[PDB]
Protein backbone atom coordinates (compact mmCIF):
# COMPACT_ATOMS: atom_id res chain seq x y z
CA UNK A 1 0.00 0.00 0.00
CA UNK A 2 1.29 3.55 -1.08
CA UNK A 3 1.22 6.03 2.04
CA UNK A 4 0.50 9.88 0.51
CA UNK A 5 1.54 11.99 3.85
CA UNK A 6 0.53 16.02 3.36
CA UNK A 7 2.53 18.53 5.03
CA UNK A 8 2.11 20.63 6.64
CA UNK A 9 -0.84 19.88 8.68
CA UNK A 10 -2.16 22.98 8.55
CA UNK A 11 -1.20 25.91 6.68
CA UNK A 12 -1.70 29.51 8.12
CA UNK A 13 -2.43 31.86 5.63
CA UNK A 14 -4.20 35.23 4.50
CA UNK A 15 -6.03 36.16 1.55
CA UNK A 16 -3.04 37.56 -1.44
CA UNK A 17 -0.33 35.01 -0.39
CA UNK A 18 0.90 31.71 -2.11
CA UNK A 19 0.17 28.35 -0.86
CA UNK A 20 2.01 25.36 -1.47
CA UNK A 21 0.62 21.89 -0.32
CA UNK A 22 3.39 18.97 -0.28
CA UNK A 23 2.58 15.48 -1.08
CA UNK A 24 4.92 12.62 -0.68
CA UNK A 25 4.36 9.34 -1.25
CA UNK A 26 5.83 5.84 0.19
CA UNK A 27 6.59 4.51 -3.30
CA UNK A 28 7.36 6.22 -6.82
CA UNK A 29 3.83 6.84 -8.45
CA UNK A 30 3.31 8.43 -11.96
CA UNK A 31 2.18 12.25 -12.11
CA UNK A 32 -0.87 10.82 -14.07
CA UNK A 33 -2.46 8.79 -11.29
CA UNK A 34 -2.32 11.99 -8.48
CA UNK A 35 -5.10 14.45 -8.38
CA UNK A 36 -6.12 16.79 -5.75
CA UNK A 37 -9.61 17.58 -4.04
CA UNK A 38 -10.92 20.66 -1.91
CA UNK A 39 -13.25 19.85 0.72
CA UNK A 40 -15.35 22.37 2.72
CA UNK A 41 -16.86 22.00 6.13
CA UNK A 42 -20.45 20.44 5.78
CA UNK A 43 -19.84 19.84 1.79
CA UNK A 44 -19.10 17.01 -0.52
CA UNK A 45 -14.88 17.15 -1.72
CA UNK A 46 -14.59 18.33 -5.26
CA UNK A 47 -12.14 17.46 -7.74
CA UNK A 48 -9.63 20.02 -8.65
CA UNK A 49 -5.89 19.06 -10.55
CA UNK A 50 -5.11 15.72 -11.57
CA UNK A 51 -3.17 14.06 -13.86
CA UNK A 52 0.37 15.22 -15.50
CA UNK A 53 -1.20 18.78 -15.97
CA UNK A 54 -5.05 18.41 -16.20
CA UNK A 55 -7.43 20.69 -14.23
CA UNK A 56 -11.27 20.00 -13.24
CA UNK A 57 -13.84 21.45 -15.74
CA UNK A 58 -14.27 25.16 -13.49
CA UNK A 59 -11.24 25.04 -11.52
CA UNK A 60 -9.45 29.02 -11.35
CA UNK A 61 -6.31 29.46 -12.61
CA UNK A 62 -4.62 29.96 -9.24
CA UNK A 63 -4.72 26.25 -8.87
CA UNK A 64 -1.56 24.79 -10.34
CA UNK A 65 0.02 21.28 -9.69
CA UNK A 66 3.85 19.93 -10.08
CA UNK A 67 5.94 17.05 -8.97
CA UNK A 68 7.74 13.87 -10.23
CA UNK A 69 8.07 10.51 -8.90
CA UNK A 70 7.57 10.60 -5.08
CA UNK A 71 7.16 14.70 -4.34
CA UNK A 72 4.34 16.56 -5.68
CA UNK A 73 2.84 19.95 -4.92
CA UNK A 74 0.00 21.47 -4.63
CA UNK A 75 -0.12 25.60 -5.56
CA UNK A 76 -2.31 28.40 -5.16
CA UNK A 77 -0.29 31.64 -6.64
CA UNK A 78 -2.75 34.02 -5.02
CA UNK A 79 -5.15 32.93 -2.38
CA UNK A 80 -9.09 34.18 -2.32
CA UNK A 81 -11.17 33.84 0.49
CA UNK A 82 -13.14 31.30 -0.82
CA UNK A 83 -9.89 28.91 -0.92
CA UNK A 84 -9.87 28.45 3.15
CA UNK A 85 -10.38 24.92 3.31
CA UNK A 86 -9.31 21.18 3.39
CA UNK A 87 -7.07 19.52 0.07
CA UNK A 88 -6.16 16.36 0.01
CA UNK A 89 -4.02 14.30 -2.61
CA UNK A 90 -4.94 10.93 -4.01
CA UNK A 91 -3.15 8.36 -5.83
CA UNK A 92 -5.14 5.89 -8.23
CA UNK A 93 -1.97 4.14 -9.56
CA UNK A 94 -1.35 1.81 -6.92
CA UNK A 95 -4.55 -1.05 -5.73
CA UNK A 96 -5.50 0.37 -3.02
CA UNK A 97 -6.53 3.65 -3.97
CA UNK A 98 -5.39 5.75 -1.02
CA UNK A 99 -5.97 9.47 0.14
CA UNK A 100 -3.59 11.54 2.08
CA UNK A 101 -4.76 12.78 5.42
CA UNK A 102 -5.68 16.53 4.27
CA UNK A 103 -3.80 19.71 4.69
CA UNK A 104 -5.84 22.65 6.39
CA UNK A 105 -5.33 26.21 4.83
CA UNK A 106 -6.79 28.29 7.80
CA UNK A 107 -6.43 32.29 8.05
CA UNK A 108 -3.93 33.44 9.56
CA UNK A 109 -4.62 35.78 12.35
CA UNK A 110 -2.76 37.81 15.58
CA UNK A 111 -2.11 35.32 18.62
CA UNK A 112 -4.37 35.69 21.30
CA UNK A 113 -4.34 33.83 24.39
CA UNK A 114 -6.76 31.29 25.54
CA UNK A 115 -9.08 33.12 28.75
CA UNK A 116 -9.32 29.91 30.90
CA UNK A 117 -12.67 29.17 32.66
CA UNK A 118 -13.42 25.92 35.22
CA UNK A 119 -16.55 24.96 36.08
CA UNK A 120 -18.00 22.50 38.64
CA UNK A 121 -20.44 20.08 38.44
CA UNK A 122 -23.87 21.32 39.48
CA UNK A 123 -26.14 20.38 42.79
CA UNK A 124 -28.82 19.00 39.89
CA UNK A 125 -26.09 16.32 38.47
CA UNK A 126 -24.66 14.88 41.59
CA UNK A 127 -27.82 14.12 42.99
CA UNK A 128 -27.50 11.67 40.16
CA UNK A 129 -24.39 10.25 41.18
CA UNK A 130 -21.58 11.44 37.86
CA UNK A 131 -19.86 15.04 38.06
CA UNK A 132 -19.12 16.45 35.18
CA UNK A 133 -15.91 19.05 35.53
CA UNK A 134 -15.85 21.71 32.42
CA UNK A 135 -12.43 23.73 31.41
CA UNK A 136 -13.01 26.41 28.59
CA UNK A 137 -10.40 27.89 26.94
CA UNK A 138 -12.24 30.46 24.73
CA UNK A 139 -10.96 32.68 21.94
CA UNK A 140 -7.79 31.66 21.23
CA UNK A 141 -5.08 31.53 17.80
CA UNK A 142 -3.24 29.48 16.94
CA UNK A 143 -4.94 26.23 17.55
CA UNK A 144 -2.07 24.45 19.18
CA UNK A 145 -3.27 24.13 22.67
CA UNK A 146 -2.49 21.47 25.48
CA UNK A 147 -4.58 21.13 28.25
CA UNK A 148 -4.18 18.64 31.56
CA UNK A 149 -6.29 18.30 34.43
CA UNK A 150 -4.74 17.81 37.88
CA UNK A 151 -6.80 16.31 40.57
CA UNK A 152 -5.46 16.96 44.28
CA UNK A 153 -2.40 18.17 42.24
CA UNK A 154 -2.21 14.42 40.70
CA UNK A 155 -2.27 14.20 36.59
CA UNK A 156 -5.61 12.98 35.00
CA UNK A 157 -5.34 10.36 32.31
CA UNK A 158 -8.34 8.81 29.95
CA UNK A 159 -10.99 10.23 31.86
CA UNK A 160 -11.56 13.59 29.97
CA UNK A 161 -12.60 14.26 25.92
CA UNK A 162 -12.31 17.14 23.92
CA UNK A 163 -13.98 19.15 21.95
CA UNK A 164 -13.30 22.74 19.41
CA UNK A 165 -15.02 25.09 17.23
CA UNK A 166 -14.34 25.53 13.98
CA UNK A 167 -12.12 28.89 13.50
CA UNK A 168 -14.64 31.92 14.02
CA UNK A 169 -15.75 33.59 10.75
CA UNK A 170 -15.81 37.20 12.55
CA UNK A 171 -12.17 37.03 14.81
CA UNK A 172 -11.06 33.34 13.45
CA UNK A 173 -10.14 32.13 16.82
CA UNK A 174 -10.91 29.00 18.45
CA UNK A 175 -12.40 27.44 21.23
CA UNK A 176 -11.83 24.39 23.19
CA UNK A 177 -13.97 22.58 25.93
CA UNK A 178 -12.07 20.04 27.96
CA UNK A 179 -14.61 18.20 30.31
CA UNK A 180 -13.65 15.58 33.07
CA UNK A 181 -15.93 13.18 33.84
CA UNK A 182 -16.27 10.93 37.01
CA UNK A 183 -18.75 9.15 39.31
CA UNK A 184 -19.65 10.98 42.41
CA UNK A 185 -18.27 9.09 44.89
CA UNK A 186 -14.43 9.43 43.35
CA UNK A 187 -15.46 13.30 43.22
CA UNK A 188 -16.21 13.38 46.76
CA UNK A 189 -12.91 12.33 47.73
CA UNK A 190 -10.29 15.24 46.60
CA UNK A 191 -10.30 18.62 47.00
CA UNK A 192 -8.78 20.47 44.60
CA UNK A 193 -9.47 20.11 40.61
CA UNK A 194 -7.76 21.78 38.39
CA UNK A 195 -6.65 22.61 34.28
CA UNK A 196 -3.53 23.60 33.49
CA UNK A 197 -3.63 24.80 29.91
CA UNK A 198 -0.17 25.76 28.15
CA UNK A 199 -0.51 28.00 24.78
CA UNK A 200 2.45 29.67 22.61
CA UNK A 201 1.02 32.76 23.56
CA UNK A 202 1.62 32.45 27.43
CA UNK A 203 5.08 32.69 29.07
CA UNK A 204 3.84 30.06 31.65
CA UNK A 205 0.91 27.46 31.94
CA UNK A 206 -2.56 29.10 33.22
CA UNK A 207 -4.33 27.24 36.10
CA UNK A 208 -7.69 27.67 36.59
CA UNK A 209 -8.73 25.66 39.97
CA UNK A 210 -11.83 25.08 42.12
CA UNK A 211 -12.29 23.57 45.91
CA UNK A 212 -14.77 21.14 45.93
CA UNK A 213 -17.56 22.83 48.33
CA UNK A 214 -16.99 26.38 47.84
CA UNK B 1 3.90 -1.67 -15.15
CA UNK B 2 1.12 0.11 -14.10
CA UNK B 3 -1.41 -2.26 -11.39
CA UNK B 4 -4.60 -3.54 -13.67
CA UNK B 5 -6.37 -4.02 -10.27
CA UNK B 6 -6.01 0.14 -9.91
CA UNK B 7 -7.21 0.61 -12.84
CA UNK B 8 -11.26 1.17 -13.66
CA UNK B 9 -10.96 1.74 -16.59
CA UNK B 10 -9.33 -1.13 -18.54
CA UNK B 11 -10.34 -4.82 -18.08
CA UNK B 12 -8.13 -6.60 -16.25
CA UNK B 13 -8.31 -9.77 -17.78
CA UNK B 14 -6.36 -10.80 -20.65
CA UNK B 15 -8.21 -11.70 -24.25
CA UNK C 1 21.88 21.47 28.54
CA UNK C 2 20.61 24.07 26.49
CA UNK C 3 21.65 27.79 26.91
CA UNK C 4 19.88 30.82 25.16
CA UNK C 5 21.87 34.44 24.66
CA UNK C 6 19.81 37.08 23.78
CA UNK C 7 21.47 40.23 22.11
CA UNK C 8 21.57 43.37 20.06
CA UNK C 9 19.78 45.73 23.28
CA UNK C 10 20.58 48.89 23.45
CA UNK C 11 18.85 52.74 23.74
CA UNK C 12 17.19 54.50 20.43
CA UNK C 13 15.22 57.44 19.95
CA UNK C 14 11.07 56.57 19.30
CA UNK C 15 11.07 55.75 15.56
CA UNK C 16 14.02 54.05 15.21
CA UNK C 17 15.14 50.06 14.84
CA UNK C 18 16.88 47.50 16.42
CA UNK C 19 17.61 43.64 15.74
CA UNK C 20 17.56 41.13 18.37
CA UNK C 21 19.55 37.93 18.02
CA UNK C 22 19.19 35.02 20.08
CA UNK C 23 22.31 32.16 19.66
CA UNK C 24 20.97 28.68 21.19
CA UNK C 25 23.98 26.27 22.73
CA UNK C 26 23.43 22.96 23.48
CA UNK C 27 21.30 21.89 21.67
CA UNK C 28 20.65 21.97 17.71
CA UNK C 29 17.06 24.00 17.63
CA UNK C 30 15.93 23.76 14.13
CA UNK C 31 12.99 21.29 14.65
CA UNK C 32 11.56 23.79 18.00
CA UNK C 33 9.92 26.71 17.86
CA UNK C 34 11.22 30.27 19.10
CA UNK C 35 9.72 32.96 20.71
CA UNK C 36 10.20 36.47 22.13
CA UNK C 37 8.64 37.78 25.36
CA UNK C 38 8.94 41.16 26.92
CA UNK C 39 8.65 42.48 30.59
CA UNK C 40 8.01 46.48 30.90
CA UNK C 41 8.86 47.47 34.79
CA UNK C 42 6.36 46.41 37.03
CA UNK C 43 4.57 44.24 34.30
CA UNK C 44 4.10 40.70 33.65
CA UNK C 45 6.14 38.96 30.73
CA UNK C 46 4.19 39.37 27.61
CA UNK C 47 4.37 37.48 24.38
CA UNK C 48 5.73 39.26 21.47
CA UNK C 49 6.33 36.61 18.25
CA UNK C 50 7.00 33.28 17.84
CA UNK C 51 9.22 31.41 14.76
CA UNK C 52 8.73 28.12 14.45
CA UNK C 53 9.79 25.73 12.04
CA UNK C 54 10.73 26.68 8.41
CA UNK C 55 7.73 26.39 6.84
CA UNK C 56 5.81 26.90 9.07
CA UNK C 57 5.39 30.61 9.61
CA UNK C 58 6.05 33.55 12.02
CA UNK C 59 3.07 34.46 14.53
CA UNK C 60 2.98 37.88 16.58
CA UNK C 61 0.87 39.83 19.43
CA UNK C 62 -1.33 42.31 18.40
CA UNK C 63 0.90 45.18 19.97
CA UNK C 64 3.50 44.45 17.59
CA UNK C 65 1.87 43.20 14.29
CA UNK C 66 3.16 45.03 11.22
CA UNK C 67 6.12 46.89 13.06
CA UNK C 68 8.47 43.68 14.76
CA UNK C 69 9.74 40.69 12.02
CA UNK C 70 10.91 37.47 13.70
CA UNK C 71 13.59 35.44 11.43
CA UNK C 72 15.71 32.05 11.64
CA UNK C 73 18.85 31.12 10.57
CA UNK C 74 19.53 27.34 11.47
CA UNK C 75 22.49 27.15 10.10
CA UNK C 76 23.75 29.25 12.65
CA UNK C 77 21.14 28.40 15.38
CA UNK C 78 19.60 31.45 15.83
CA UNK C 79 16.69 33.43 15.61
CA UNK C 80 15.97 37.14 15.44
CA UNK C 81 13.45 39.91 16.22
CA UNK C 82 13.56 43.11 13.73
CA UNK C 83 12.20 46.01 15.70
CA UNK C 84 10.66 48.61 13.55
CA UNK C 85 9.13 51.98 14.94
CA UNK C 86 10.23 51.89 18.17
CA UNK C 87 7.88 53.60 20.51
CA UNK C 88 8.23 54.22 24.53
CA UNK C 89 6.23 51.82 25.59
CA UNK C 90 8.06 48.62 23.82
CA UNK C 91 10.84 49.68 26.59
CA UNK C 92 11.48 45.66 28.35
CA UNK C 93 13.75 43.39 28.85
CA UNK C 94 13.35 41.28 25.92
CA UNK C 95 13.95 37.08 26.43
CA UNK C 96 13.74 34.11 24.56
CA UNK C 97 12.56 31.02 24.86
CA UNK C 98 12.14 27.35 23.28
CA UNK C 99 9.04 25.42 22.75
CA UNK C 100 9.80 22.15 23.74
CA UNK C 101 6.97 20.54 22.25
CA UNK C 102 7.76 20.05 18.62
CA UNK C 103 3.99 20.02 18.53
CA UNK C 104 3.76 24.08 19.06
CA UNK C 105 1.61 23.33 22.43
CA UNK C 106 4.13 26.21 23.83
CA UNK C 107 6.32 24.18 26.86
CA UNK C 108 8.43 26.85 27.35
CA UNK C 109 11.40 25.08 29.63
CA UNK C 110 14.38 26.89 28.06
CA UNK C 111 14.50 30.88 28.27
CA UNK C 112 17.55 33.30 28.35
CA UNK C 113 18.82 35.79 30.60
CA UNK C 114 17.35 38.63 28.54
CA UNK C 115 18.37 41.81 26.59
CA UNK C 116 17.22 45.67 27.71
CA UNK C 117 15.92 47.57 25.09
CA UNK C 118 15.28 51.23 26.08
CA UNK C 119 13.18 53.76 23.64
CA UNK C 120 13.39 57.59 24.74
CA UNK C 121 14.28 60.88 23.03
CA UNK D 1 -25.94 18.18 -15.38
CA UNK D 2 -24.14 15.58 -13.53
CA UNK D 3 -26.23 14.24 -10.62
CA UNK D 4 -25.41 11.59 -8.09
CA UNK D 5 -27.80 11.01 -5.18
CA UNK D 6 -27.13 8.79 -2.37
CA UNK D 7 -29.98 7.02 -0.71
CA UNK D 8 -30.41 4.46 2.03
CA UNK D 9 -28.02 5.43 4.77
CA UNK D 10 -29.09 6.19 8.46
CA UNK D 11 -28.90 3.95 11.81
CA UNK D 12 -28.10 0.59 11.98
CA UNK D 13 -27.21 -1.87 14.81
CA UNK D 14 -23.96 -4.14 14.79
CA UNK D 15 -24.07 -7.17 12.99
CA UNK D 16 -26.71 -5.98 10.68
CA UNK D 17 -27.04 -5.48 7.02
CA UNK D 18 -27.52 -1.98 5.16
CA UNK D 19 -27.62 -1.27 1.55
CA UNK D 20 -27.16 2.16 -0.05
CA UNK D 21 -28.11 3.16 -3.13
CA UNK D 22 -27.07 5.66 -6.21
CA UNK D 23 -28.94 6.89 -8.81
CA UNK D 24 -27.60 8.80 -11.10
CA UNK D 25 -28.11 11.16 -14.03
CA UNK D 26 -27.40 13.70 -16.40
CA UNK D 27 -24.75 11.30 -18.32
CA UNK D 28 -24.41 7.99 -19.68
CA UNK D 29 -24.37 5.36 -16.58
CA UNK D 30 -23.43 2.55 -18.44
CA UNK D 31 -19.84 3.84 -19.77
CA UNK D 32 -18.87 4.73 -16.95
CA UNK D 33 -16.94 3.32 -13.27
CA UNK D 34 -18.41 3.86 -10.07
CA UNK D 35 -16.21 4.24 -6.53
CA UNK D 36 -17.54 4.66 -3.45
CA UNK D 37 -15.54 6.79 -0.70
CA UNK D 38 -16.30 7.36 2.82
CA UNK D 39 -15.19 9.63 5.69
CA UNK D 40 -15.45 8.79 9.47
CA UNK D 41 -16.62 11.61 11.17
CA UNK D 42 -13.85 14.15 11.85
CA UNK D 43 -11.08 12.26 9.57
CA UNK D 44 -9.70 12.19 5.89
CA UNK D 45 -11.51 10.26 2.81
CA UNK D 46 -11.21 6.77 2.43
CA UNK D 47 -11.69 4.45 -0.70
CA UNK D 48 -13.94 2.10 -0.46
CA UNK D 49 -14.69 -0.07 -4.05
CA UNK D 50 -15.11 0.97 -7.12
CA UNK D 51 -16.75 -1.23 -10.23
CA UNK D 52 -15.87 -0.91 -13.74
CA UNK D 53 -18.37 -0.55 -16.46
CA UNK D 54 -19.79 -3.28 -18.06
CA UNK D 55 -17.77 -2.68 -21.76
CA UNK D 56 -14.85 -3.44 -19.26
CA UNK D 57 -15.72 -6.57 -17.60
CA UNK D 58 -17.52 -5.43 -14.78
CA UNK D 59 -15.91 -6.49 -11.79
CA UNK D 60 -15.13 -4.35 -8.50
CA UNK D 61 -12.12 -3.98 -6.62
CA UNK D 62 -12.17 -3.56 -2.79
CA UNK D 63 -9.93 -2.76 0.11
CA UNK D 64 -8.84 -4.80 2.70
CA UNK D 65 -10.49 -2.97 5.57
CA UNK D 66 -13.48 -4.02 4.22
CA UNK D 67 -13.04 -6.88 1.76
CA UNK D 68 -15.80 -9.90 2.28
CA UNK D 69 -17.62 -7.30 3.71
CA UNK D 70 -18.60 -5.01 1.98
CA UNK D 71 -20.03 -5.52 -1.85
CA UNK D 72 -20.78 -3.21 -4.79
CA UNK D 73 -22.51 -4.10 -7.86
CA UNK D 74 -24.62 -1.91 -10.56
CA UNK D 75 -28.02 -1.44 -12.33
CA UNK D 76 -27.35 0.06 -15.40
CA UNK D 77 -31.30 -0.23 -16.60
CA UNK D 78 -32.42 2.04 -13.91
CA UNK D 79 -28.39 3.75 -13.67
CA UNK D 80 -28.31 2.99 -9.63
CA UNK D 81 -24.77 1.75 -8.30
CA UNK D 82 -25.72 -0.08 -4.99
CA UNK D 83 -23.28 -1.02 -1.52
CA UNK D 84 -24.41 -3.69 -0.15
CA UNK D 85 -22.72 -3.69 3.31
CA UNK D 86 -23.00 -6.55 6.02
CA UNK D 87 -21.12 -7.43 9.10
CA UNK D 88 -21.57 -3.50 10.24
CA UNK D 89 -19.48 -2.22 13.00
CA UNK D 90 -19.27 0.82 14.84
CA UNK D 91 -16.12 1.90 12.79
CA UNK D 92 -18.08 1.77 9.52
CA UNK D 93 -19.67 4.90 11.10
CA UNK D 94 -19.09 7.84 7.81
CA UNK D 95 -20.72 9.96 5.55
CA UNK D 96 -20.70 7.91 2.33
CA UNK D 97 -19.90 9.30 -0.78
CA UNK D 98 -20.56 8.18 -4.40
CA UNK D 99 -18.48 9.39 -6.87
CA UNK D 100 -18.40 9.07 -11.03
CA UNK D 101 -14.61 7.69 -12.05
CA UNK D 102 -13.30 10.04 -14.94
CA UNK D 103 -12.28 8.05 -18.29
CA UNK D 104 -9.37 8.30 -20.31
CA UNK D 105 -5.88 7.90 -19.20
CA UNK D 106 -6.05 9.75 -15.41
CA UNK D 107 -8.81 8.06 -13.73
CA UNK D 108 -9.69 10.72 -11.28
CA UNK D 109 -13.06 11.00 -9.09
CA UNK D 110 -14.65 13.97 -11.16
CA UNK D 111 -18.29 14.45 -9.66
CA UNK D 112 -19.57 13.41 -6.19
CA UNK D 113 -22.79 13.11 -4.48
CA UNK D 114 -24.01 14.82 -1.13
CA UNK D 115 -23.42 11.74 0.38
CA UNK D 116 -25.66 9.92 2.93
CA UNK D 117 -24.70 9.16 6.86
CA UNK D 118 -24.61 5.74 8.00
CA UNK D 119 -24.78 5.42 12.26
CA UNK D 120 -23.60 1.74 13.71
CA UNK D 121 -24.79 1.90 16.74
CA UNK D 122 -26.27 -0.29 19.76
CA UNK D 123 -27.60 3.22 21.58
CA UNK D 124 -31.53 3.42 22.50
CA UNK D 125 -33.10 6.86 21.78
CA UNK D 126 -32.73 8.64 24.89
CA UNK D 127 -33.28 12.20 26.24
CA UNK D 128 -30.75 14.61 27.15
CA UNK D 129 -29.68 16.09 30.80
CA UNK D 130 -29.35 19.85 31.20
CA UNK D 131 -26.87 20.66 33.70
CA UNK D 132 -26.14 24.79 34.12
CA UNK D 133 -22.82 25.64 33.78
CA UNK D 134 -23.07 28.83 36.30
CA UNK D 135 -20.69 31.62 36.07
CA UNK D 136 -18.55 33.16 39.21
CA UNK D 137 -15.08 42.28 33.83
CA UNK D 138 -15.73 39.28 31.54
CA UNK D 139 -17.86 36.10 32.66
CA UNK D 140 -18.62 32.83 30.97
CA UNK D 141 -21.60 30.75 31.88
CA UNK D 142 -23.31 28.05 29.78
CA UNK D 143 -25.06 24.70 29.40
CA UNK D 144 -24.16 21.17 29.75
CA UNK D 145 -25.99 18.77 27.09
CA UNK D 146 -25.33 14.99 28.64
CA UNK D 147 -26.08 11.99 27.58
CA UNK D 148 -28.43 11.53 24.84
CA UNK D 149 -28.95 9.61 21.41
CA UNK D 150 -29.45 10.31 18.75
CA UNK D 151 -28.09 13.54 17.46
CA UNK D 152 -28.67 16.14 17.15
CA UNK D 153 -29.48 18.51 19.76
CA UNK D 154 -30.19 22.60 19.06
CA UNK D 155 -29.54 24.97 21.35
CA UNK D 156 -30.04 28.99 21.57
CA UNK D 157 -29.97 31.75 24.60
CA UNK D 158 -33.29 33.72 25.76
CA UNK D 159 -34.80 31.91 22.46
CA UNK D 160 -32.61 33.32 20.01
CA UNK D 161 -31.96 37.13 21.05
CA UNK D 162 -28.51 36.24 22.34
CA UNK D 163 -26.30 35.44 19.35
CA UNK D 164 -23.06 37.01 20.21
CA UNK D 165 -20.00 35.74 21.86
CA UNK D 166 -21.85 32.29 21.97
CA UNK D 167 -20.18 29.09 21.17
CA UNK D 168 -21.88 25.96 20.77
CA UNK D 169 -19.50 23.16 20.67
CA UNK D 170 -19.74 20.09 18.86
CA UNK D 171 -20.74 16.82 20.37
CA UNK D 172 -18.86 14.27 21.45
CA UNK D 173 -19.05 10.35 21.81
CA UNK D 174 -18.32 8.96 24.83
CA UNK D 175 -17.63 5.11 25.49
CA UNK D 176 -21.70 4.52 26.82
CA UNK D 177 -22.70 5.01 23.26
CA UNK D 178 -24.08 8.25 23.94
CA UNK D 179 -23.39 11.99 22.80
CA UNK D 180 -22.98 15.24 25.17
CA UNK D 181 -21.48 18.85 23.92
CA UNK D 182 -21.53 21.97 25.70
CA UNK D 183 -23.07 25.14 24.38
CA UNK D 184 -20.93 28.59 26.35
CA UNK D 185 -21.56 32.63 26.03
CA UNK D 186 -19.09 35.42 27.18
CA UNK D 187 -21.37 37.81 29.14
CA UNK D 188 -19.92 41.60 31.13
CA UNK D 189 -19.94 40.77 34.66
CA UNK D 190 -22.63 43.38 35.27
CA UNK D 191 -25.18 42.11 33.28
CA UNK D 192 -24.69 38.90 36.29
CA UNK D 193 -27.11 40.45 38.52
CA UNK D 194 -30.37 42.24 36.15
CA UNK D 195 -30.14 40.26 33.08
CA UNK D 196 -31.08 36.44 32.78
CA UNK D 197 -29.88 34.15 30.46
CA UNK D 198 -31.93 30.77 29.56
CA UNK D 199 -30.25 27.99 27.37
CA UNK D 200 -33.02 26.30 24.84
CA UNK D 201 -31.96 22.81 24.32
CA UNK D 202 -34.28 20.65 21.87
CA UNK D 203 -34.13 17.44 21.12
CA UNK D 204 -36.77 15.91 18.91
CA UNK D 205 -35.76 12.73 18.57
CA UNK D 206 -36.88 12.11 22.38
CA UNK D 207 -39.44 15.04 22.37
CA UNK D 208 -37.24 16.71 24.91
CA UNK D 209 -37.44 20.53 25.52
CA UNK D 210 -35.59 22.12 28.30
CA UNK D 211 -35.38 26.02 28.88
CA UNK D 212 -32.79 26.08 31.71
CA UNK D 213 -32.20 29.33 33.58
CA UNK D 214 -28.33 29.53 34.60
CA UNK D 215 -27.78 32.00 37.57
CA UNK D 216 -24.76 32.92 39.33
CA UNK D 217 -23.37 31.06 42.44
Amino acid sequence: EIVLTQSPGTLSLSPGERATLSCRASQSVSSTYLAWYQQKPGQAPRLLIYGASSRATGIPDRFSGSGSGTDFTLTISRLEPEDFAVYYCQQYGSSPWTFGQGTKVEIKRTVAAPSVFIFPPSDEQLKSGTASVVCLLNNFYPREAKVQWKVDNALQSGNSQESVTEQDSKDSTYSLSSTLTLSKADYEKHKVYACEVTHQGLSSPVTKSFNRGE
Amino acid sequence: NPDPNANPNVDPNAN
Amino acid sequence: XVQLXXSGGGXVQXGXSLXLSCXAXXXXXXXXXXXWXRQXPGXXREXVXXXXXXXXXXXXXDSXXGRFTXSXDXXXXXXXLQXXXLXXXDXAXYYCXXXXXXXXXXXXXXWGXGTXVTVSS
Amino acid sequence: EVQLVESGGGLVQPGRSLRLSCTASGFTFGDYAMSWVRQAPGKGLEWVGFIRSKANGGRTENPASVKGRFTISRDDSKSIAYLQMNSLKTEDTAVYYCTRVELGSSWSLGYWGQGTLVTVSSASTKGPSVFPLAPSGTAALGCLVKDYFPEPVTVSWNSGALTSGVHTFPAVLQSSGLYSLSSVVTVPSSSLGTQTYICNVNHKPSNTKVDKKVEPK
